RNA sequence: GGGGCCUGACUGCGAGGCCUGCAAGCCGAGCAGGGGCGAAAGCCGGGCCUAGUGAACCGGUGGUCCCGUGUGGAAGGGCCA
RNA sequence: CUGGUGUUGGCUCUUGGUCGCGCCUGCGUAGGAUAGGUGGGAGCCUGUGAACCCCCGCCUCCGGGUGGGGGGGAGGCGCCG
RNA sequence: UUGCCCGGUGCCGGAAGGUCAAGGGGAGGGGUGCAAGCCCCGAACCGAAGCCCCGGUGAACGGCGGCCGUAACUAUAACGG
RNA sequence: AAAAAAUGU
RNA sequence: CGCGGGGUGGAGCAGCCUGGUAGCUCGUCGGGCUCAUAACCCGAAGGUCGUCGGUUCAAAUCCGGCCCCCGCAACCA
């Protein structure tokens, strides 16, 4: 929402998605973090825009 | 007049309206290379990529097939036990810890300058705000940053040279002398054009080689063929 | 009015006014804000010709112009000299 | 209130009810998959909680076992997000 | 109202923006003079003709710069200042 | 007799530029074919009026406020801001 | 052919 | 949406293609010239050059990228 923003996730080896949110301003930027994947499962996750 | 009487009969032989190759440009620059010193090859290739945008920042390394025929005094910071593997790999000075103190107050240029991936927290301020004009400063790209350092030395001491791109996507990189025969000026011009159309920036447009020319020392080009 | 060689006349036609993204383009499709009744016309022009010694003009549609010229051609090898300008016309085919 | 490691702010579901005109709104054991903290029993399906939001109709991007106008493929649809 | 075309064809003149290429070009002030940037860089150009006169070709921020011709005779220029 | 103001608006002028339809134009991509190909998209730029902008215009549409400060036992203010 | 160049309980 | 174009003292506006100065005024403060006043005349308070990231020896400036304004042409399930 505004500065907050609508974020989506990637399976750093393909596609997959999760979807939550940032906050551009406040300590933010660059979004990589683990999360369990559907298309098989045991990785971390990128950021993007859609 | 406008140029060396020695220079001129070098053009009336290289028609600019005739498409030569890496054969008739390895054939006829044995007729254009007119002189009393051994001339190399000045094979350029102003790329079509853009310059100011980082999305097309060309920069690789080419292992020529038969060599420059022109030696190359390449050393190495080397650090640890590879202090000894850069001198059993073809090099004069290797591993001493910090020889950035003798090389401080006048120099008459040797040739190559490298340093490993752990001393790159203290290798850009000593002689890196110094050797960069003749861009010899240590970086993790151009083939001058790795622990295996002596293997980066034994190949450059075989016929290797260093390439990249200047303040106008202009590309130069040596095939070799004017002393290397028929298969010898073409075995090193093509193999060298196998590390440019391969390092080709994905966000660049059009043919990556805007025009290819094979020229010897101070003199007349041979507008060559980019495919043959 | 009525093109005399081809016969093409005025057929009813429409005026489609429509604002919005072409589906295939931006998206969402394109709405119509109106449609109306107009009338379409043949690109008729005027053209004179010899034929006998009397100048007879024709109301032909544009692209059917070098046609009459083809009429004035075959026209010759024929029983022509009857000063009926009137009659000169319709005669020709 | 403070600190250590981390991502469950999981997917696949959901016996069972609260409310209720519809339709929506709300709770969730437990199971399977694969993890996190943890010596361990265990806890975790976001926040101490009740506001933080808007059915469908057209459409954009991704994904994909799907339909593909005679036949093979595309054009364009479906569906998962 | 207007742009593209149709009706709609002759004759030169003139300018584009292009791009084909031969290959030719760039000055504020302080300056000896018209210094486009950044590297090479202490020596090349002449008997395949220099200093200077001359002509015309081109450009001019009209001072001045560049090339061919044609004379001549052996002089030019650059670090440095 | 008919004053002051052309900021907006209408209107008349005007252009250095902004923007802008069709069309031209073809860089490069893509659909297929064993290919010739046939097709689609189609980047630079050239593309009218128009509106933006520039001037002008009230017997063109309209408008023509205010609120401090300033003189003598106050008030008032031609006066200036 | 002294631009304009005020006053003075 | 995109092409533009624009923000820098308390308001005004130049420095915007050139890199190298943070200024030009109005307005407050002093101080100048007269015989004093007026009027001219000077020097200063004062701006993250909007923001942050950046190449440079150095940034208002050239690069970035976004918040924000205004012009237009277009979008609105």
């Amino acid at each position: 929402v505004r500065i907050k923003l609508l974020l989506e996730c990637t399976e750093c080896k393909r596609r997959n998605y999760a979807t939550e949110k940032n906050k551009r301003n406040t300590p933010n930027k660059l979004e990589l973090r683990k999360y369990c994947p559907w298309c098989r499962k045991h990785t971390v996750h990128r950021e993007v825009k859609i | 007049p406008k140029h060396g009487k020695r220079y001129r009969a070098l053009l009336e032989k290289v028609d600019p309206n005739k498409i030569y190759t890496i054969d008739e440009a390895a054939h006829l620059v044995k007729e254009l290379a007119t002189a009393k010193f051994d001339e190399t090859v000045e094979v350029h290739a102003k790329l079509g990529i853009d310059p100011r945008r980082s999305d097309q920042n060309v920069r690789g390394t080419v292992s020529l097939p038969h060599g420059l025929g022109k030696q190359v005094r390449v050393l190495a910071i080397a650090k640890g036990e590879k202090i000894k593997e850069a001198e059993e790999a073809g090099a004069d000075y290797v591993g001493g810890e910090e020889i950035i103190q003798k090389i401080l107050d006048g120099w008459m240029d040797f040739d190559a300058v490298v340093a490993t991936p752990d001393v790159m927290g203290a290798v850009g301020s000593k002689m890196g705000r110094i050797l960069g004009p003749r861009g010899l400063l240590p970086n993790p790209k151009a083939g001058t940053v790795g622990f295996n350092i002596g293997e980066i030395i034994r190949e450059i001491k075989a016929g290797r040279i260093e390439f990249r791109n200047d303040k106008t996507g202009a590309i130069h990189a040596p095939v070799g002398k004017a002393s290397f025969p028929p298969e010898k000026l073409a075995d090193n011009i093509r193999a060298f054009i196998r590390a440019l159309e391969a390092h080709k920036p994905e966000g660049a447009k059009g043919t990556f080689l805007r025009s290819v020319y094979v020229t010897t020392t101070m003199g007349p080009s041979v507008r060559i063929n980019p495919h043959s | 009015k009525v093109c005399e060689i081809s016969g093409k006349r005025p057929i009813v036609a429409n005026s489609i006014q429509r604002r919005g993204k072409a589906k295939r383009e931006g998206g969402v499709g394109k709405k119509t804000t109106g449609i109306s009744k107009r009338r379409q016309y043949p690109n008729l022009q005027k053209v004179r010709v010899r034929v006998a010694g009397q100048e007879i003009t024709f109301r032909v549609a544009a692209s059917h112009i070098p046609k009459v010229y083809e009429l004035v051609e075959r026209a010759k090898g024929l029983k022509l000299e009857g000063l009926s300008p009137k009659e000169i016309k319709k005669e020709l085919l």
